[PDB]
Protein backbone atom coordinates (compact mmCIF):
# COMPACT_ATOMS: atom_id res chain seq x y z
CA UNK A 1 0.00 0.00 0.00
CA UNK A 2 1.18 3.41 -0.67
CA UNK A 3 -1.42 5.62 1.13
CA UNK A 4 -1.64 4.59 4.26
CA UNK A 5 -3.13 5.78 7.97
CA UNK A 6 -2.72 4.75 11.28
CA UNK A 7 -5.20 4.54 13.51
CA UNK A 8 -6.34 6.63 16.90
CA UNK A 9 -5.32 4.39 19.49
CA UNK A 10 -6.35 7.13 22.21
CA UNK A 11 -9.34 4.88 23.50
CA UNK A 12 -7.31 2.13 25.55
CA UNK A 13 -9.20 -0.45 27.35
CA UNK A 14 -7.28 -3.39 27.62
CA UNK A 15 -7.73 -6.57 29.60
CA UNK A 16 -4.90 -8.72 30.92
CA UNK A 17 -6.25 -11.95 30.34
CA UNK A 18 -3.26 -13.48 29.50
CA UNK A 19 0.34 -12.12 30.51
CA UNK A 20 2.39 -13.72 27.31
CA UNK A 21 0.42 -11.93 24.81
CA UNK A 22 -2.21 -9.53 25.61
CA UNK A 23 -5.33 -8.67 24.80
CA UNK A 24 -7.92 -5.86 24.18
CA UNK A 25 -11.02 -4.59 22.65
CA UNK A 26 -11.23 -0.88 20.49
CA UNK A 27 -13.46 0.93 18.45
CA UNK A 28 -13.67 4.60 16.57
CA UNK A 29 -13.86 5.96 13.24
CA UNK A 30 -10.80 6.59 10.79
CA UNK A 31 -10.85 8.95 7.38
CA UNK A 32 -8.54 7.03 4.90
CA UNK A 33 -8.16 8.68 1.24
CA UNK A 34 -9.63 6.44 -1.36
CA UNK A 35 -6.49 4.62 -3.22
CA UNK A 36 -6.25 3.91 -6.72
CA UNK A 37 -7.54 1.23 -8.68
CA UNK A 38 -5.75 -2.07 -8.88
CA UNK A 39 -4.42 -1.40 -5.63
CA UNK A 40 -4.57 -2.21 -1.98
CA UNK A 41 -4.89 0.09 1.00
CA UNK A 42 -4.00 -0.48 4.89
CA UNK A 43 -4.74 0.32 8.45
CA UNK A 44 -2.33 0.25 10.93
CA UNK A 45 -3.38 -0.55 14.43
CA UNK A 46 -0.89 0.44 17.79
CA UNK A 47 -0.94 -0.81 20.85
CA UNK A 48 0.70 1.16 24.23
CA UNK A 49 3.19 -2.13 24.57
CA UNK A 50 5.81 -2.29 21.91
CA UNK A 51 6.36 -5.56 20.59
CA UNK A 52 2.58 -6.47 19.09
CA UNK B 1 -38.66 -17.62 53.32
CA UNK B 2 -41.00 -20.19 52.83
CA UNK B 3 -44.15 -20.76 55.03
CA UNK B 4 -46.18 -23.48 56.72
CA UNK B 5 -49.58 -24.07 55.73
CA UNK B 6 -52.13 -26.71 55.81
CA UNK B 7 -53.79 -25.13 53.18
CA UNK B 8 -51.87 -27.22 50.32
CA UNK B 9 -52.24 -30.54 51.51
CA UNK B 10 -54.68 -31.63 48.69
CA UNK B 11 -51.51 -31.73 45.75
CA UNK B 12 -53.99 -30.56 43.09
CA UNK B 13 -52.93 -26.78 41.84
CA UNK B 14 -53.20 -25.91 38.15
CA UNK B 15 -49.61 -24.46 38.09
CA UNK B 16 -49.96 -22.91 41.19
CA UNK B 17 -46.47 -24.10 42.51
CA UNK B 18 -44.96 -24.21 39.24
CA UNK B 19 -44.64 -20.38 37.35
CA UNK B 20 -41.62 -19.97 35.18
CA UNK B 21 -39.67 -17.03 34.03
CA UNK B 22 -38.88 -15.71 31.25
CA UNK B 23 -39.49 -16.75 27.42
CA UNK B 24 -37.37 -19.41 26.08
CA UNK B 25 -36.89 -21.73 23.15
CA UNK B 26 -34.82 -24.85 22.88
CA UNK B 27 -33.76 -27.36 20.14
CA UNK B 28 -30.85 -29.93 19.56
CA UNK B 29 -27.73 -27.74 18.30
CA UNK B 30 -24.34 -28.19 16.93
CA UNK B 31 -21.62 -26.32 18.31
CA UNK B 32 -19.28 -23.69 17.32
CA UNK B 33 -15.72 -23.39 17.14
CA UNK B 34 -13.84 -22.18 19.99
CA UNK B 35 -12.55 -18.94 18.12
CA UNK B 36 -15.94 -18.31 17.28
CA UNK B 37 -17.48 -18.22 20.88
CA UNK B 38 -14.07 -15.76 21.60
CA UNK B 39 -15.67 -13.35 19.07
CA UNK B 40 -19.25 -12.86 20.96
CA UNK B 41 -17.39 -12.38 23.96
CA UNK B 42 -15.89 -9.30 22.80
CA UNK B 43 -18.57 -7.71 20.43
CA UNK B 44 -20.87 -7.78 23.57
CA UNK B 45 -18.42 -5.98 25.56
CA UNK B 46 -18.26 -3.11 23.16
CA UNK B 47 -21.60 -2.64 22.83
CA UNK B 48 -22.59 -2.01 26.16
CA UNK B 49 -19.77 0.57 27.42
CA UNK B 50 -22.14 1.06 30.54
CA UNK B 51 -22.21 -2.81 31.93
Amino acid sequence: CDEMVHADSKLVSCRQGSGNMKECVTTGRALLPAVNPGQEACLHFTAPGSPD
Amino acid sequence: LCSSDSGTSSGLLPSDRVLWIGDVACQPMTPIPEETFLELKSFSQSEFPDI
